[PDB]
């Protein structure tokens, strides 16, 4: 199956470099280009330049300047970097493939890297239990308090609870810092042989955290 | 560069219901206009290529028309999972460009919202800090209001909303509010209350606990 | 209307 995983996400102090790292698989690079796409709140999807079969790039005309796309074919690697960052480069980075070798149909994509531009320091959340207290019904979560910056993943169960999950947006505290807070409801009566727990990991400080929650 | 108007901006339609995305350019681009679709979280998933041609594994119900200057996007039966933001990409001149996108959110019976209120775990407590979460689960539509209360004072502005997206089968929202205090101020109160209004909702529901 | 980067979704 074809697929494209990029690396992860990351700070980056304004006026520094960001590099992030697309890695494929199912094809080779000798045969196929590979783009760049951003994605932010100011300018929204905007095509970013091209590594193609044989190596040339393009690059769009307001990043000739301060972008570099590389690539090792050898590794099924394709490395962007770009300079001199300010905020408003804070995006969701994409790396995609066409449909074919020369086209812009982008038919694959990477998951996205989320790109802060910031001069803050990161720091990692702690987790604190939601804890279950109607219909049969038990509502539990764990609250995701004070890390920079964004994102975190939140899993319960290592991914075998899925069903009546909801991970909220985060919010930007007063403090610089994000919270979120993930919920589930599960039958009242699975709360005495089940066990829940939360699986947090913040990538840009490296901190993973299982929260296990408990009635009270 | 040529600029991709796409309207509306965001398109409410009940499931079942046929719904249309326009996507005009600044000129003429003959068919060299593909679609995609971005589900929430999600990277964005190739609908059409060049103005109407197929994808494979995309459902039937997607089809694309036009040419020259204005393009249209076409779900014949909207279905609960095919909301969504809708974007539209041309290739005619270099650089391929991007529309802003067009929201599709979809319309569902009013549900009222089940709420439900978390104390501070002691844990946190430690840290000198003490929140306080209320949920209001799976409602519609999205406006609610919820009003905190400790010892029956009125809170204003230290709490803090967040909404999920529509749910993708059975289209409806939650929302959390969390309340934050100073453990001191915690510690000096007893009764702490979540009121929730919504549409669904014939009065208020509070949920309370007292501290301890 | 605009994208949003912590709900993953335009934001209008």
């Amino acid at each position: 199956q074809v697929q494209l995983k990029q690396s992860g996400p990351g700070l980056v102090q304004p006026s520094q470099s960001l590099s992030i790292t697309c890695t494929v698989s199912g094809f080779s690079l000798t045969n196929y280009g590979v783009h760049w796409v951003r994605q932010s709140p100011g300018k929204g999807l905007e095509w970013l330049g091209v590594i193609w079969s044989g190596g040339n790039t393009d690059y769009n005309t307001p990043f000739t300047s301060r972008l570099s796309i590389n690539k090792d074919n050898s590794k099924s690697q394709v490395f962007f970097k770009m300079n001199s960052l300010q905020s408003n480069d804070t995006a969701i980075y994409y790396c995609a493939r066409a449909l074919t070798y020369y086209d812009y149909e982008f038919a694959y994509w990477g998951q996205g890297t989320l790109v802060t531009v910031s001069a803050a320091s990161t720091k990692g959340p702690s987790v604190f239990p939601l804890a279950p207290s109607s219909g049969g019904t038990a509502a539990l979560g764990c609250l995701v308090k004070d890390y920079f910056p964004e994102p975190v993943t939140v899993s319960w169960n290592s991914g075998a609870l899925t069903s009546g999950v909801h991970t909220f947006p985060a919010v930007l505290q007063s403090s610089g810092l994000y919270s979120l807070s993930s919920v589930v409801t599960v039958p009242s009566s699975s709360l005495g042989t089940q066990t829940y727990i939360c699986n947090v990991n913040h990538k840009p400080s490296n901190t993973k955290v299982d929260k296990r929650v408990e009635p009270k | 560069d040529i600029l991709l108007t796409q309207s509306p901006v965001i398109l409410s339609v009940s499931p079942g219901e046929r719904v249309s995305f326009s996507c005009r350019a600044s000129q003429s681009i003959g068919t060299n206009i593909h679609w995609y679709q971005q589900r929430t979280n999600g990277s964005p998933r190739l609908l059409i290529k060049y103005a109407s041609e197929s994808i494979s594994g995309i459902p039937s119900r997607f089809s694309g028309s036009g040419s020259g200057t204005d393009f249209t996007l076409s779900i014949n039966s909207v279905e609960s999972e095919d909301i969504a933001d809708y974007y539209c990409q041309q290739n005619n001149n270099w650089p391929t460009t991007f529309g802003a996108g067009t929201k599709l959110e979809l319309k569902r019976t009013v549900a009222a919202p089940s709420v439900f209120i978390f104390p501070p775990s002691d844990e946190q407590l430690k840290s000198g800090t003490a929140s306080v979460v209320c949920l209001l689960n799976n409602f519609y539509p999205r406006e609610a209001k919820v009003q905190w209360k400790v010892d029956n004072a009125l809170q204003s502005g230290n709490s803090q909303e967040s909404v999920t997206e529509q749910d993708s089968k059975d289209s409806t929202y939650s929302l959390s509010s969390t309340l934050t205090l100073s453990k001191a101020d915690y510690e000096k109160h007893k009764v702490y209350a979540c009121e929730v209004t919504h549409q669904g909702l014939s009065s208020p529901v509070t949920k309370s606990f007292n501290r301890g | 209307c605009q994208y949003n980067l912590s709900s993953r979704a335009l934001k209008c």
